[PDB]
C-alpha cells in the first residue's frame, strides 16, 4: 500500500537522520 | 635505554626498558603524553594498550639528517610545544599526530600508528581473489576534485631567531598553478621551530595531495580479511584498466617439462624479459623467469616448487610496466564473512 | 544469510580532501580583533599569564616563555645581602 | 648550575646615604613534572626582554 | 529571457511533439586534449547523427540533476558515461581524470535535424534552433569497469576562494615569473636553487631576495622588508 | 601484520573451508565479578565446546558491526545476548549494568577444536590457532524480557577527556588520600568532615587546609594560596 | 524493480534529513 | 519480508543523512 509505506519510510528516515546527527557529534567526525 | 639523547644514535637491539632522560623527540613525547599518571590519562589506559614498537620505529625515522637551506644538517621534526590551555584530548592527540604525518588506529587489539613511509608490497589481488557485485565489475575507483587539490599552503611557525614570534611561510608549485587553479590553504606547523621544518611540512602536504589522487574500493574473501590487519601496502593488478592479461588461478601443472596449464591466453614480452609469480606451501611469493610459451596456452617454468595443487594464482610481470601500489585505509567486516577494503 | 547493501564509501571520504586521509591536520586557533592583527600560537605563550583559569602547562624544549604567576608581593628590602659588610654611607 | 634545585644572585649597587628601597618578590609556576634547568647559567631570566 | 528563436517556440506549443534529442560536446583544448562529440542515439540509417554539418557518434550518455537556483548551494548535476573496452579510462589516465574540462549540452527537436538522417529527407531542417548550456567537470566520483560518473559545476562558482588575494610577506615574492610584475626579459641567469645557469629550460626564480638581486629587479619585489615588526 | 600462524593462514585460502566458530569471554574481574565463557554453537554431542581445555557453554550471543578505522569517530560494534529467564538481569542489578568490563572475541576454524567435540576424533587439532580481539562495554542500550543489547568501544577511546588534568590552585586539594603524592601513612585522625576519629574504617580527608593541619602534612598540599590575585 | 525502489528511498531520505536538520537547530535542539 | 527490509531502509536513510550533512556543510547552503 502506498501511503502507509510512505509514512513509515519517512519516519524511519527521520530516525536515521537523528541517530546520525547524534553519533557524528561526539569527538571527531566532521563535527556537524 | 638504547637511545642516546645527545647525538641521537642507536646501537643494538632495544628492550622494553625506559630510563629518565631529557629529550625533544616527537614520538617519545607523544608516548609520554599517552601514558602518564596525574595529567597523562594514565588512570584510563595502561602501558600495554599502545604499540611502543611503532613509536620506536617512528622515533628512529624522525632523525634522518635532512639537508636544510642554510647548508646545515638538522633532524626532520623537533618537538617544541608549550600547551597552556585546556582542550579536548582527541584534539591534542590529532595535533601531535599531524606533525610526524602519522595516523592512529586500533589494530591487532593495540593502538598503533602508521605513516607514509616507503615500504614493500605485502599481498596481491586480481579478479580471482575479489568478488564482483550484481553490477558486473568488482573494482570501484574514484578521484579527487578540482578545487580539492591544494597547491598553495601557508604554514605558521614560531621564529626563535628574531623575537620568538609567529611567522607565515608560503609554499606553492608553478606547474600546479598552470594546470589547475590556485587553491590557498592555511595550517600552522605544530611544534615547528625552524623555517626548514615548516617548508618541509608544506612541501609534503602539496606533494602528497598532488600525486596520491586515486582511491579504489573492492571486496575480499575470508583469507584476505584475516591476512591484512590494516594500513599495509599491496598491489591491486587489474587487467581491465591495464587492457592486458594480468594472470589468475592456474588449473593444473606438470613436473617433467613443468607444463603449467593456465586458463587464459597469455602474452610474453617482446625481447627483454618476463617473470611469473606463484605461491608455494608456506605462502611465499615464488618468482620464476619465463622463456617460451608453448601453444600460446601452456607455460614452461624453470624450477617450479611441487606444492601448487589447484588454486594457486599466478601473476605475470613484464618489463617497462608501472606496477600499481595501494595503501589500505578503511576495512569493513560484514556477516557474510567478506571484507570491504578502501585504499589509496 | 545474505548481507546486502555494502554501499562502498571510498568516494565520499575524498570529498573533504585527500591529504586528510593520512594526516589529521593541525588545528588552528581563532583571531581576536582586540589582539590587533597578531596570530596566536598553539604551542607557545610568551606572555606571563595568571595562575587560575589556565591549567598547569607543560614544557617540551627551549622556548623562553612566560608563566602563571601565583604570588606577587612588594615590600621594603634590607640594607645588606649578608656578611659583616653592612655600610650605609 | 642545574640539577634539581639552584639559586643565584647579583651584587647589588646600593647605599650612598640613608634611604629606603622597595623589593618586588614574585613566584612563578612554569610547568609540571621533573623539568630541566635553564639552558645557560643564570642569564636565562629575562626582565622586560633583557 | 532565453535566446529562443520564434520558430522553435511556435513548434513547442502543439500537442503532437517531435522527438527530443540531446547532444554533448566535451572540450579539452583548455586542458590539453581534443573535442569529443557524443550522442545518446543514432539515426535510422545506423549512422552518427549529423548536425550543423558535424557528426555526433552514438555512446551511452545520461545527464541528470540540472537545477539552476540562486540560494542554498550551487548546482552539481551528474553525467553518466558507459566505460566499456576501457575507452574512458584511456583518457582518464592521460588527461588527469578529466578535471578542468568543459562540457556543452545542446538540445534539439527531431524535426530540425539534417536531411541525411531521414530516408525521405526532412524539408523542415534548420541548423540554428537549439538550446545550449555549458558546465565544467569537477571530479570523477566513480569510474568502474562498466561505467563512469562525473560531477558537473558552474564555471563561476566560488568555493574555497578568498577575496583579498594580496598577502603580505617578508622575504618571498607573491607573483609569477615574467608575467606582469617581474618585468624581466633577459637571458636566463638563475634556477630553482639559485645556481649560475644560462639555460632557458631550467630558469625558475627561487622567490627570494637573492633571486631578485640576481635578476636586478629588486625594485619590483613583493616582499616587504619588515620582518622585525612583532619582536618590538 | 597479524600474529596468525602459518598453517591457519594456509588453510584460510583453501577453496573448501571448514566451519567458523566464534567464542566470547566476558571478564569483570577489574570490576568485581567473574569470567563468563559463551559460545553461540555446541558440538555434535550436545555438549559445551571444549577449547584449550576450558569449556564454552552454549548460550545465545551475536556480535555485529566490528569495524576498525583511523579517521572519524572510533567504531562502536554491538553485541546482542538473549535475556531469557532473567539471566542478564541477574547480574545487571549487581554489576552496575556491566559497565567497565572487558569482552574478548576469539575466532577459530572448526578443524582445530579438541578431539572430544567429534565422535571420530579430529587428528588435525592445534589449540594455538585463533584470532583474538578485545573491547570494553560502554552501555546497555536495550534491556527487555527477551534480549539485551550492549555497545562496545575501544579501551583507548578518548571521548570526554581533557589533556592537562590539573586545576592549578583552589582552597581545596586535588589528589587522592594516602596515594603516592599525598605521602601519608599514619594512624586515623580525621573523617569526611572535620571531626576527630581513631578508626581506620572511616578515615577520610576533607581535602581542605584543615585536613592538612589535622594530619601534620602541609608541605604536600596541592592548593596554591593566592585568593587575592583575582581580586587585587 | 530494484533501482527504481532504491532511487525512491534515496530521494525520500533527503527531505526527511533536511527537515530534521532545520528543526533541530531552531530553538532548543542540538543546532545540527 | 520483515526486519530485513527495515534494516535495509535504515542503512539507506543513514547514508542519505550523511550525504545531506556533507552537502549542507559546504560553502553554499545553510552551513549545518
Ligand atoms: S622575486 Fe623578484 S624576480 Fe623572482 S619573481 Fe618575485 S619579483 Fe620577479
Ligand atoms: S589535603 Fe593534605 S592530606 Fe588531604 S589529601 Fe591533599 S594532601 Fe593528602
Amino acid at each position: 500500500i502506498g501511503p502507509a509505506a510512505l509514512k513509515a519510510v519517512y519516519d524511519m528516515a527521520r530516525k536515521g537522520a537523528r541517530d546520525e546527527i547524534q553519533t557524528q557529534m561526539r569527538d571527531g567526525g566532521l563535527f556537524s | 635505554s638504547n637511545y642516546n639523547p645527545q647525538t641521537r644514535q642507536y646501537s643494538g637491539i632495544w628492550d622494553g626498558t625506559f630510563k629518565p632522560a631529557y629529550s625533544n623527540n616527537m614520538a617519545w613525547c607523544l608516548w609520554d603524553m599517552l601514558t602518564h599518571p596525574r595529567y597523562g590519562m594514565g588512570k584510563r589506559l595502561g602501558a600495554a594498550d599502545v604499540d611502543k614498537w611503532a613509536l620506536y620505529v617512528i622515533g628512529q625515522y624522525c632523525d634522518q639528517s635532512v639537508p636544510d637551506g642554510f647548508g646545515g644538517t638538522e633532524p626532520r621534526i623537533t618537538c617544541n610545544a608549550y600547551l597552556t590551555t585546556q582542550r579536548k584530548a582527541w584534539d591534542v592527540l590529532s595535533d601531535f599526530c599531524s606533525a610526524m604525518r602519522c595516523m592512529p588506529v586500533w589494530n591487532g587489539q593495540t593502538l598503533t600508528f602508521v605513516q607514509d613511509r616507503p615500504s614493500d608490497k605485502t599481498w596481491t589481488y586480481n579478479r580471482s581473489n575479489v568478488v564482483m557485485p550484481d553490477d558486473g565489475a568488482p573494482f570501484r575507483y574514484s578521484f579527487s576534485a578540482l578545487k580539492d587539490r591544494h597547491n598553495a599552503v601557508e604554514v605558521n611557525w614560531i621564529d626563535p631567531n628574531n623575537g620568538w614570534e609567529t611567522a607565515t611561510e608560503l609554499v606553492e608549485d608553478t606547474q600546479a598553478i598552470a594546470r589547475y587553479g590556485r587553491n590557498v590553504t592555511k595550517m600552522d606547523a605544530f611544534g615547528c621551530t625552524s623555517r626548514g621544518q615548516a617548508h618541509r611540512a608544506g612541501l609534503w602536504l602539496i606533494k602528497t595531495e598532488l600525486l596520491e589522487t586515486q582511491t579504489v574500493d573492492f571486496s575480499v574473501g575470508a583469507e584476505g580479511l584475516r591476512h591484512v590487519p590494516g594500513d599495509v601496502i599491496e598491489i591491486c593488478d587489474d587487467d581491465y584498466a591495464g587492457i592486458s592479461t594480468g594472470g589468475r588461478v592456474l588449473a593444473v601443472n606438470s613436473q617433467t617439462r613443468t607444463l603449467t596449464l593456465d586458463r587464459e591466453i597469455t602474452l610474453p614480452s617482446s625481447g627483454t624479459a618476463l617473470i611469473s609469480l606463484v605461491d608455494g606451501s608456506g605462502n611465499p611469493v615464488s618468482v620464476e623467469v619465463q622463456s617460451v610459451t608453448d601453444g600460446v596456452k601452456v607455460k614452461v617454468s624453470r624450477v617450479p616448487d611441487g606444492v601448487a595443487e589447484y588454486s594457486v594464482w599466478e601473476l605475470k610481470l613484464p618489463t617497462l610496466r608501472q606496477r600499481l601500489f595501494r595503501c589500505v585505509s578503511i576495512r569493513e567486516n560484514d556477516d557474510g564473512t567478506y571484507a570491504i577494503t578502501a585504499v589509496q | 544469510g545474505m548481507t546486502g547493501i555494502l554501499f562502498s564509501l571510498g568516494a565520499s571520504m575524498v570529498l573533504g580532501g585527500v591529504a586528510q586521509m593520512l594526516a589529521p591536520k593541525a588545528r588552528t586557533p581563532r583571531i581576536q580583533t582586540t589582539d590587533n592583527g597578531k596570530q596566536n600560537t598553539y604551542f607557545s605563550s610568551l606572555d606571563n599569564m595568571v595562575a587560575q583559569g589556565n591549567v598547569l602547562p607543560v614544557l617540551y624544549g627551549e622556548m623562553r616563555v612566560g608563566s602563571r604567576v601565583v604570588s606577587q608581593e612588594i615590600s621594603t628590602a634590607d640594607e645588606g645581602d649578608g656578611g659583616q659588610v653592612v655600610v650605609i654611607g | 648550575m642545574g640539577k634539581g634545585s639552584s639559586k643565584g644572585h647579583t651584587p647589588r649597587e646600593a647605599k650612598d646615604n640613608l634611604k629606603s628601597t622597595q623589593l618586588l618578590s614574585v613566584i612563578d609556576a612554569i610547568s609540571e613534572g621533573p623539568i630541566e634547568g635553564p639552558v645557560d647559567g643564570l642569564k636565562s631570566v629575562l626582565l622586560n626582554s633583557t | 529571457m532565453q535566446d529562443i528563436r520564434q520558430e522553435t517556440l511556435n513548434e513547442c506549443t502543439r500537442a503532437e511533439q517531435s522527438a527530443s534529442v540531446v547532444l554533448w560536446e566535451i572540450d579539452l583544448t583548455e586542458v590539453g586534449g581534443e573535442r569529443y562529440f557524443f550522442c545518446n542515439e543514432q539515426n535510422e540509417k545506423g549512422e552518427p547523427v549529423t548536425w550543423q554539418g558535424r557528426q555526433y557518434q552514438p555512446y551511452p550518455i545520461q545527464g541528470s540533476g540540472f537545477e539552476l537556483n540562486g540560494k542554498g548551494t550551487s548546482t552539481r548535476p551528474t553525467l553518466t558515461v558507459s566505460n566499456l573496452y576501457g575507452m574512458v579510462t584511456g583518457m582518464a589516465e592521460d588527461m588527469q581524470s578529466l578535471v578542468g574540462g568543459t562540457v556543452v549540452r545542446r538540445k534539439v527537436y527531431a524535426r530540425f535535424l539534417d536531411a541525411v538522417n531521414f530516408v525521405n529527407g526532412n524539408s523542415y531542417a534548420d541548423p540554428e534552433q537549439e538550446v545550449i548550456s555549458r558546465w565544467r567537470i569537477e571530479q570523477c566520483s566513480e569510474l568502474s569497469a562498466v561505467s563512469a560518473s562525473f560531477v558537473l559545476s558552474t564555471p563561476t562558482e566560488t568555493d574555497g576562494a578568498v577575496f583579498p588575494g594580496r598577502i603580505m610577506l617578508a622575504n618571498t615574492c607573491t607573483w609569477t615569473y615574467r608575467g606582469d610584475e617581474c618585468g624581466y626579459s633577459g637571458p636566463a641567469v638563475a634556477d630553482e636553487y639559485d645556481q649560475p645557469t644560462s639555460d632557458i629550460t631550467k630558469d625558475k626564480c627561487s622567490k627570494c631576495l637573492s633571486g631578485c638581486k640576481f635578476r636586478n629587479n629588486v625594485g619590483n619585489f613583493g616582499g616587504f622588508l619588515s620582518i622585525n615588526k612583532l619582536s618590538q
